């Protein structure tokens, strides 16, 4: 009180000096069912791959993206991200996620990168120098190796000029490499455009296969919908905490509610735009939110002149919440609840007034209305009176005002 | 709930505090609204058992002691008829309605046994027919008159009680003030309320939702025109309560004034306490404010007589010493002013001055010497 | 011809519950007792949005197309509910001069008078509906009835035309301010097109 | 910068003003009272109930102070009083006679 | 006459309407004052010629 009047000595009053607000205990993240997860085990697990030349592309949409699988994983030797953390992507949606896979050999991994030269980056598959997204490789070597050698899988030896960012080239034309035209005939300096990899299991590691996963991420005019996972917890009733249902965030106290949702409805409205209720994204039931209990926080005191003692009335709160007194103002602690009525002194609210008396100690009482009386009414008896007084009573009224005078633009600009 | 709007909210000084200071100023001063129109005796009256009042009923407006609190009929008539987590409370008030209800037991329970002597000083008891001839003597009207009709007063006062729990019970609108106000009130909070779902030029509505999103730099713009505009709500929120509870003191004061003049005497101020010469008036509760039961002494059928300023006897001119001349069309007689009783005219009647050549439309006839 | 659009056309603006409660919203409404284009496989415009409307006996109409050329040039909505099973998709179908049935894809999902009410705002394509029993021939019934959403699509295609695929009707939306009645069980019970006469002004 | 310090000076000084105004019209309020109970009170003898103190009003004298005006309301309060049996009229000859 | 600009206005809510309603119930008051001072009797009475 002292501070939140500037002084030193305080008069007898009820002053408000702060608020009471209870803090939330622990904090509940409620999110739906996670359910449509995206397929990527389709593009790392798939038996057969594409030749690079003829790189495979996945599109990943409308789904829930667990990256973790991925990022977790002790499957991968190469997990590269450019621009991008996976943990983050968690956090992330976009319109469209794209996967391209391919067989290169090991030598070759360091050309699926941005800025990066040689057979693969320069005919096969190219990054752009601005690459955002994730190169992750494998060895394959117990999937795409023969003892006798498997040449199925292929790469562009000659093309007239490198690829653009992300093109893909399956044309067999016969490469051109002087100035006769080749007319689809194979010759002198007529070559056959692709070759194939020799994939024997006792290849060194730099010659033997492995299997790469790009991961590009699109953002276009159109509805994000391939999100993280976004874990949800378990959520506790009737205590205060912070949550975060779908969209929504706030603090409350959750309770069972009595509300009766339609089927496609999920936040409750009360009629000055307050959230009411949530239906729980992943329990079919409706929590009513009461916001948590809370209050100013008033200090009756009699004059420091008198005393430094004081009580606190904490205003429309229990007495479980916070000598106690649970009146209709709120919860009274440090007054000592008297049953005599006196008039009021420290108005507390109520019909309830609060006073410092006597060893001595403040009191809370229902405060008195004036002595009780009866006047002996009755249909022939008057009391007249035989005596009398003169009183000089003293009225007091403010007339005006001190005239103050302020400058603007001094004030303001000076 | 949010620190950083906090932080950012500081920097506007004492903006709030003296908000809050003036809606605890505003609150203060409704209690002592209250105190000062109700609290205006000292002692807490009560009736006797007797409801022996010469005959008139007022079990209508007197404490019914098997009820909700101790109120009237027509106070629970008026009771029936009248009709949070966001920073906005509602203080209760100092004085509850049992309160209410006993000071204006006490108010009427101290006019009916006693009249306007518990104002002034001592409640001195006095028989109500005798109260009532001197409310009677009040207005001009001579005390035999309610004595030989007594019976017939009585029971227009029964009636007129009767209408009036019938109008109540039958016009909601009967309390259209006090319901007004309290719409108001709700109204302003409504739209106080409101105003937090607007956006005041930020990208949105949602303090959470801002800060969520955006980096610190630009979130803190956007926090500031949420505040400029939520700080101007409350502003204009305070001025129009300011301005409302000026009207409800202006009102208050009224209201304590015609409990004094009104309730606790017999005011002579024309239409102060309704139409007609007042007789006395009954205090009722009600929520947020007053009802004043006035009952007030209307002349009702009339008759055309003629009339002088004086008459001549001896040469001399006799004037009435209270009442009028006035003729049936053969004979004189003297009758006061507000009612109909014919007296003939004798030396105790009518007082001398002066002689009959100065006053203009003077008439003979002859003044009968006891 | 035309018919009148006595009160229909008001949906669910959104999946906030209200009971008891008068709110007030403006969206892209069917303007009460405007006029409805009454059919008995035209090609239609989608301004901002479509009301449509079907009354049947024996399952005539069957589903929609929406998009912008039709023409295997740009994506297209094919909604189809053949015999038991809604088909949703999105691909850049080739569709032929008179779509009937007999008497690159983003998107694909599988599963008396009907109200439905298609609008795309960016980029999603929000599909309400009611179905309500019925015995009228020549006309939509007078009545109040409100909306529910059904369907809530991500598919980002624009459209600017669509087409029926078989007595049926259609309305346009328009941005109007409407007042809602919300009952005690968050339902709408009644509607005020709050720029139809003075009196709901 | 300086804009966003004027915005906030003015708003401070309407604010001030507001107050002000709303305050000085309850004074002007209090100082028509004032004037009326000079008028009725001390310049003559009020019959209003509980206008001029407690009790039946006989004379006020006034007083300055600061910013204002104090009333010595001087009135008659009765103390000591007996009860007596009455009577509404009385019979003499048949007839009434009422005081 | 600006549609932009109202647009934007209507980004702070009530802060137009409740000044409408405001000046309205000024108006209804003035006209309450004039009815109060001076319609205080019931009919039109007239002096003799
Ligand atoms: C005073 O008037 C009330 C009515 O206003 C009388 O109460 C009525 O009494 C009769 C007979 O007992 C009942 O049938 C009515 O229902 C009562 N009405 C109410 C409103 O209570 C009362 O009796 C009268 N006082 C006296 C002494 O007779
Ligand atoms: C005017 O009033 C007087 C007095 O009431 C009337 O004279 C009385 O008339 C009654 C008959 O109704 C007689 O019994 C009284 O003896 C009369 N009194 C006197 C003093 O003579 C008179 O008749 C009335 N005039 C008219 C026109 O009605
Ligand atoms: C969500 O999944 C949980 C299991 O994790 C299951 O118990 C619950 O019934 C599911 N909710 C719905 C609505 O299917
Ligand atoms: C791929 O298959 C392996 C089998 O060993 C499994 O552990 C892994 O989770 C699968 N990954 C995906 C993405 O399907
Ligand atoms: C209050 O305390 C001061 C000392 O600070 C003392 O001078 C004064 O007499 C005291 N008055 C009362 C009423 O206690
Ligand atoms: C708070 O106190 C009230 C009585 O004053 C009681 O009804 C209520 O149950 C209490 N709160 C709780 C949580 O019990
Ligand atoms: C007051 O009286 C009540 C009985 O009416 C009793 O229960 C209570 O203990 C008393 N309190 C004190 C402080 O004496
Ligand atoms: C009236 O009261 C005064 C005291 O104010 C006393 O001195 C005087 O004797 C009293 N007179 C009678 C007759 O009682
Ligand atoms: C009184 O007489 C006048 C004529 O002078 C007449 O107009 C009026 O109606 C009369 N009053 C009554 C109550 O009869
Ligand atoms: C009343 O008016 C008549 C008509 O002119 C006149 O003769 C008479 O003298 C007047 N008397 C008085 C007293 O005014
Ligand atoms: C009244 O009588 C006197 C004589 O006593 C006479 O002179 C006078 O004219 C009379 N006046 C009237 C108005 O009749
Ligand atoms: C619909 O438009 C036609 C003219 O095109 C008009 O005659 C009719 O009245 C309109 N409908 C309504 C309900 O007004
Ligand atoms: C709301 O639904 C319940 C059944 O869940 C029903 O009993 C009640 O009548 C409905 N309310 C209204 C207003 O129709
Ligand atoms: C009059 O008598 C009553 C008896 O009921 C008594 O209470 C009262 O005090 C008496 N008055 C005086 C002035 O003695």
């Amino acid at each position: 009180t002292k501070c939140t009047l500037k002084s030193f000595t305080v008069e007898k009053g009820i002053y408000q000096t702060s608020n009471f607000r209870v803090q939330p205990t622990e904090s509940i993240v409620r999110f739906p069912n996670i359910t449509n997860l995206c397929p990527f085990g389709e593009v790392f697990n798939a038996t057969r791959f594409a030749s690079v030349y003829a790189w495979n592309r996945k599109r990943i949409s409308n789904c829930v993206a667990d990256y973790s699988v991925l990022y977790n994983s002790a499957s991968f030797s190469t997990f590269k991200c450019y621009g991008v953390s996976p943990t983050k992507l968690n956090d992330l949606c976009f319109t469209n996620v794209y996967a391209d896979s391919f067989v290169i050999r090991g030598d070759e991994v360091r050309q699926i990168a941005p800025g990066q030269t040689g057979k693969i980056a320069d005919y096969n598959y190219k990054l752009p120098d601005d690459f955002t997204g994730c190169v992750i490789a494998w060895n394959s070597n117990n999937l795409d190796s023969k003892v006798g050698g498997n040449y199925n899988y292929l790469y562009r030896l000659f093309r007239k000029s490198n690829l653009k960012p992300f093109e893909r080239d399956i044309s067999t034309e016969i490469y051109q490499a002087g100035s006769t035209p080749c007319n689809g005939v194979e010759g002198f300096n007529c070559y056959f455009p692709l070759q194939s990899y020799g994939f024997q299991p006792t290849n060194g590691v730099g010659y033997q296969p492995y299997r790469v996963v790009v991961l590009s991420f699109e953002l276009l005019h159109a509805p994000a919908t391939v999100c993280g996972p976004k874990k949800s917890t378990n959520l506790v009733k009737n205590k205060c905490v912070n949550f975060n249902f779908n969209g929504l965030t706030g603090t409350g106290v959750l309770t069972e509610s009595n509300k009766k949702f339609l089927p496609f409805q999920q936040f409750g409205r009360d009629i000055a735009d307050t959230t009411d209720a949530v239906r729980d994204p992943q329990t079919l039931e409706i929590l009513d939110i009461t916001p948590c209990s809370f209050g100013g926080v008033s200090v009756i005191t009699p004059g420091t002149n008198t005393s430094n003692q004081v009580a606190v009335l904490y205003q429309d709160v229990n007495c479980t919440e916070v000598n106690v007194f649970q009146t209709r103002a709120g919860c009274l602690i440090g007054a000592e609840h008297v049953n005599n009525s006196y008039e009021c002194d420290i108005p507390i609210g109520a019909g309830i007034c609060a006073s410092y008396q006597t060893s001595q100690s403040i009191i809370a009482y229902t405060m008195s209305l004036g002595a009780e009386n009866s006047v002996a009414y009755s249909n022939n008896s008057i009391a007249i009176p035989t005596n009398f007084t003169i009183s000089v009573t003293t009225e007091i009224l403010p007339v005006s005002m001190t005239k103050t005078s302020v400058d603007c633009t001094m004030y303001i600009c000076g | 709930d949010s620190t950083e709007c906090s932080n950012l909210l500081l920097q506007y000084g004492s903006f709030c505090t003296q908000l809050n200071r003036a809606l605890t100023g505003i609150a203060v001063e409704q209690d002592k609204n209250t105190q000062e129109v109700f609290a205006q005796v000292k002692q807490i009256y009560k009736t006797p058992p007797i409801k022996d009042f010469g005959g008139f009923n007022f079990s209508q407006i007197l404490p019914d002691p098997s009820k909700p609190s101790k109120r009237s009929f027509i106070e629970d008539l008026l009771f029936n008829k009248v009709t949070k987590f966001n920073g906005l409370t509602v203080l209760p008030p100092l004085l509850t309605d049992e309160m209410i209800a006993q000071y204006t037991s006490a108010l009427l329970a101290g006019t009916i046994t006693s009249g306007w002597t518990f104002g002034a000083g001592a409640a001195l008891q006095i028989p109500f027919a005798m109260q009532m001839a001197y409310r009677f003597n009040g207005i001009g009207v001579t005390q035999n008159v309610l004595y030989e009709n007594q019976k017939l007063i009585a029971n227009q006062f029964n009636s007129a009680i009767g209408k009036i729990q019938d109008s109540l019970s039958s016009t909601a609108s009967a309390l259209g003030k006090l319901q007004d106000v309290v719409n108001q009130n709700a109204q302003a909070l409504n739209t106080l309320v409101k105003q937090l779902s607007s956006n005041f030029g930020a990208i949105s509505s949602v303090l959470n939702d801002i800060l969520s999103r955006l980096d610190p730099p630009e979130a803190e713009v956007q926090i500031d025109r949420l505040i400029t505009g939520r700080l101007q709500s409350l502003q204009t929120y305070v001025t129009q309560q300011l301005i409302r509870a000026a009207e409800i003191r202006a009102s208050a004061n009224l209201a304590a004034t015609k409990m004094s003049e009104c309730v606790l005497g017999q005011s002579k101020r024309v239409d102060f306490c309704g139409k007609g010469y007042h007789l006395m008036s009954f205090p009722q509760s009600a929520p947020h404010g007053v009802v004043f039961l006035h009952v007030t002494y209307v002349p009702a059928q009339e008759k055309n007589f003629t009339t002088a300023p004086a008459i001549c006897h001896d040469g001399k001119a006799h004037f009435p010493r209270e009442g009028v001349f006035v003729s049936n069309g053969t004979h004189w007689f003297v009758t006061q002013r507000n009612f109909y009783e014919p007296q003939i005219i004798t030396t105790d009647n009518t007082f001398v001055s002066g002689n009959c050549d100065v006053v203009i439309g003077i008439v003979n006839n002859t003044v009968y010497d006891p | 011809a035309y018919t009148n659009s006595f009160t229909r056309g008001v949906y669910y603006p959104d999946k906030v519950f209200r009971s008891s409660v008068l709110h007030s919203t403006q969206d892209l409404f069917l303007p009460f007792f405007s006029n409805v284009t009454w059919f008995h496989n035209p090609v239609l415009p989608f301004n901002d949005g479509v009301y449509f409307a079907s009354t049947e006996k024996s399952n005539i109409i069957r589903g929609w197309i929406f998009g912008t050329t039709l023409d295997s040039k740009t994506q297209s909505l094919l909604i189809v509910n053949n015999a038991t099973n809604v088909v949703i998709k999105v691909c850049e179908f080739q569709f032929c001069n008179d779509p009937f049935l007999g008497v690159n894809c983003t998107f694909e999902y599988v599963s008396n008078l009907r109200e439905f009410v298609f609008k795309n705002i960016d980029g999603y394509f929000k599909i309400y509906s009611k179905h309500t029993p019925i015995n009228l021939v020549r006309d939509l019934p007078q009545g109040f009835s409100a909306l529910e959403p059904l369907v809530d699509l991500p598919i980002g295609i624009n459209i600017t035309r669509f087409q029926t695929l078989l007595a049926y009707y259609v309305g346009y939306l328009q941005p109007r301010t409407f007042l809602l009645k919300y009952n005690e069980n968050g339902t709408i019970t009644d509607a005020v097109d709050c720029a139809l006469d003075p009196l709901s002004e």
